[PDB]
This record gives C-alpha cells, sequence and structure tokens, in this order.
C-alpha cells in the first residue's frame, strides 16, 4: 500500500489542526496513530477512530470517512510539536506500510533571545595540537541562525567549520561551532571571540586575552 | 514497567552480518506480539519485521527478504534479528516496539504497537572506529550572576554515535544541554555537555564525564579542575 501525508500542517494554538491519510480504498481497515516527540520515543495516541489508550486525554479523535483518516487535536499548545505517524495494515501485502509523518508546528509563538558561551581551550592540551575551540549558543525558538566568527578580530571564514542546523531539545532550537583553524597558539594577541548573528540583534562574546 | 532492552549494534563493513537481540521485563512473554521497525534519521520509519505471541513470522517489507531472519526466545523471554549482507541503505535506527491486544485465536490480522524502545544506532560504511577524546573544560572565573560559571566535556574523533554520558553514577537529571554532534566534513563528530555548576565551594559534584561508547569501549575517568 500507499499512503499520502502533508509534509508539514502549521496551526496557530487557537483551533485545532487538520491531519489526513487517504489511500485507494482504505475505507475499512483498522488506522492507527502514533505520535513521536523529536528526540524521545514515541507514544500511542487516539486508535482506530472508536477509542483512546490510558492517558490519552479527550483533545485527540480520530475520524474515518471513506477514504480519509483525520486527526484532529483539540487545544494545540507548544509541548504538542512533534512527528504524527499514521499506520495501517493492509492485509493484501502482509506488511506494515508506514509514510512521512507530518511536522505539527504550532506558529505563533513568543520569541526567545539566544545566549552565547565560550569555554576556552582546556589546560592538559597545550602540549599537544587539538585545536578543536567551540562556541556554544542557548536555547532559542527563531531557528535558522548564521554563527559568525571573529577570529583574531577579524572574520576568517575560509576554515573547516561544521554549521550545524538548529536542533530539537524540549521545544526549543540549539546547534553550536566549531573553528580551530589556528596553528595551535590561539593565544597571539587581539583577544580571539565569538560572535552570533540572529535576525534582529547580535550577540558577541570575549576571552581573556592570554 | 515495561523495559525492552535492545542490544547489538555499532559500525560494521558493507556485506557482514550482526545480531541484534530485545529483552522483555515486566508483563509475561507468552502473549503479546513484538515487532522491529527501523527508523531513518530525519526521513520517517520503517517496519522491518515481526513475531506474534507465538514462535511465528507475520511478514517483512519488499527489500528485506531473504537478508534478515527474525527469531523468538519463549524459554529466555528474547527477540533475535539476524542481519545478513548489509549496505548503505540500511543505517536506522532499529525500535523494538511491543504489541497491546492479546492476540487471541480467533481475530482478524491487525496488529498496532503499544510501548517503544530507544533502538540500537546500526551504522554500515567503509569507515573505521575512532577512540573518543576527552578534555576538561575549563570552568573560567567569570562570574557575573548566581550559575553563569559552567563546565563541561569536548568529546570528539568518534564516527559511532552511542552517545551516553554520566556524571557520578547516572543520576543528576536535572537540567543539562546535551548539544547534538555533527559531522565536520571528515566523518568524526562532537559532544559537548553544559551544566549548572554553582559557585565551587566544596560542595558541587565531582567533576567527572563518563562516555560509555560500544565500539571503543575505553573507560575514561579523568577528572575536570579550574
Amino acid at each position: 500500500y500507499e499512503l499520502t501525508q502533508p509534509p508539514s500542517v502549521s496551526v496557530a494554538p487557537g483551533q485545532t489542526a487538520r491531519i489526513t491519510c487517504g489511500g485507494n480504498n482504505i475505507g475499512s481497515k483498522s488506522v492507527h496513530w502514533y505520535q513521536q516527540k523529536p528526540g524521545q520515543a514515541p507514544v500511542l495516541v487516539v486508535y482506530d477512530d472508536s477509542d483512546r489508550p490510558s492517558g490519552i486525554p479527550e483533545r485527540f479523535s480520530g475520524s474515518n470517512s471513506g477514504n480519509t483518516a483525520t486527526l484532529t487535536i483539540s487545544r494545540v499548545e507548544a509541548g504538542d510539536e512533534a512527528d504524527y505517524y499514521c499506520q495501517v495494515w493492509d492485509s493484501r501485502s502482509d506488511r506494515v506500510v508506514f509514510g512521512g509523518g507530518t511536522k505539527l508546528t504550532a506558529l505563533g509563538q513568543p520569541k526567545a533571545a539566544p545566549s552565547v558561551t565560550l569555554f576556552p581551550p582546556s589546560s592538559e592540551e597545550l602540549q599537544a595540537n587539538k585545536a578543536t575551540l567551540v562556541c556554544l549558543i542557548s536555547d532559542f525558538y527563531p531557528g535558522a541562525v548564521t554563527v559568525a566568527w571573529k577570529a583574531d578580530s577579524s572574520p576568517v571564514k575560509a576554515g573547516v567549520e561544521t554549521t550545524t542546523p538548529s536542533k530539537q531539545s524540549n521545544n526549543k532550537y540549539a546547534a553550536s561551532s566549531y573553528l580551530s583553524l589556528t596553528p595551535e597558539q590561539w593565544k597571539s594577541h587581539r583577544s580571539y571571540s565569538c560572535q552570533v548573528t540572529h535576525e534582529g540583534s547580535t550577540v558577541e562574546k570575549t576571552v581573556a586575552p592570554t | 514497567e515495561v523495559q525492552l532492552v535492545e542490544s547489538g549494534g555499532g559500525l560494521v563493513q558493507p556485506g557482514r552480518s550482526l545480531r541484534l537481540s530485545c529483552a522483555a521485563s515486566g508483563f509475561t512473554f507468552d502473549d503479546y506480539a513484538i515487532h522491529w521497525v527501523r527508523q531513518a534519521p530525519g526521513k520517517g520509519l520503517e517496519w522491518v519485521s515481526g513475531i506474534t505471541w507465538n514462535s511465528g513470522t507475520i511478514g517483512y517489507a519488499d527489500s528485506v527478504k531473504g537478508r534478515f531472519t527474525i527469531s523468538r526466545d519463549n524459554a529466555k523471554n528474547s527477540l533475535y534479528l539476524q542481519m545478513n549482507s548489509l549496505r548503505a541503505e540500511d543505517t536506522a535506527l532499529y525500535y523494538c516496539a511491543k504489541h497491546h491486544q492479546i492476540a487471541v485465536a480467533g481475530d482478524a490480522e491487525d496488529y498496532y504497537f503499544d510501548y517503544w524502545g530507544q533502538g540500537t544506532l546500526v551504522t554500515v560504511s567503509s569507515a573505521s572506529t575512532k577512540g573518543p577524546s576527552v578534555f576538561p573544560l575549563a570552568p573560567s572565573s567569570k562570574s557575573t550572576s548566581g550559575g553563569t560559571a559552567a563546565l563541561g566535556c569536548l568529546v570528539k574523533d568518534y564516527f559511532p554515535e552511542p552517545v551516553t554520558v554520566s556524571w557520578n553514577s547516572g543520576a543528576l537529571t536535572s537540567g543539562v544541554h546535551t548539544f547534538p554532534a555533527v559531522l565536520q566534513s571528515s566523518g568524526l563528530y562532537s559532544l559537548s555537555s553544559v551544566v549548572t555548576v554553582p559557585s565551587s565551594s566544596l560542595g558541587t559534584q565531582t567533576y567527572i564525564c563518563n562516555v560509555n561508547h560500544k565500539p571503543s569501549n575505553t573507560k575514561v575517568d579523568k577528572k575536570v579542575e579550574p
């Protein structure tokens, strides 16, 4: 079988959403649903459109009508942003056909100012050549942030960088930055520091010039 | 209650074989079905196989037939999965899910998951395992607020990511920001964490960052000092 699911459905936390899973002739076979949080383990929600597991509130519900199974979530909040999957049996092929889940994101949440963190190189590594300087950023809601490096009080981006995307952590986005293209003599001069340019205001943090 | 301990997983060369195990704890291993279902990183899930309450195979997918073999053990209460001829498209988190219904004799074929596990990262590539490098990040004396100071670890140079960190014995579940890894254009990854780290007055933690790595088993017990 083959299920068709929306790529991404966003809705403000004032009304309900519409997560639909449809097929070709799926009108009588059972349809189950699962909710997997990013990073945690999946959990069971209202399945078979006629009953709910123990612990799931009345906010979740399911409805099948002909060829479309809709998962209605009532009073969506910030803590409900997860990946919703719909499962069917399809006894014709003796398989378990899954599909691309929908990333429900509650649009219209307050902003969060990220905090920059600088960790200088350790003490028991100067005898070797590691060059693993790291600049961290705290949690923030508005993702797609570009971390600009200020190496030796000058923009240096030709070195090997990471540029990790914003991941998920308790309904927050976070990342890091690694750029230590120096010859391992990072304590040269002019206060090697770190910057972060977010949408709007930017943050900076310097260390001891030694 | 339900403790589905999953074991088996690491870095193997393309074309080899391995054995994953899922042990149950909490319920009776004679009246519940258990399935193995992988999950690609950020690319949905994919059901692999499953076995009913008794010793019975339910089927496979359209791309795993002939290569995988699932088996059940009611004497040891464990579901095993032997994988042979692994390729590059077999890198996913294999989850061991249970079943809700008791699977009575006369019913309809309808199996759905009720409990989930943690999964084991089973990567298949030509790279080799690298040893981690823990570093005692210096807790600098920048003191403005109460808990502005923070220290962490600098684990790096490791291809597989079985990231499991512990401070003293597997406790202190307070606010800790474990940053995810990132491939630095060389296959390796980097791990970092941030703790509260209050004012050091001989009343704080032992400053120990133990990281467990199965393909690179090495007990690192290096302390952290200012």
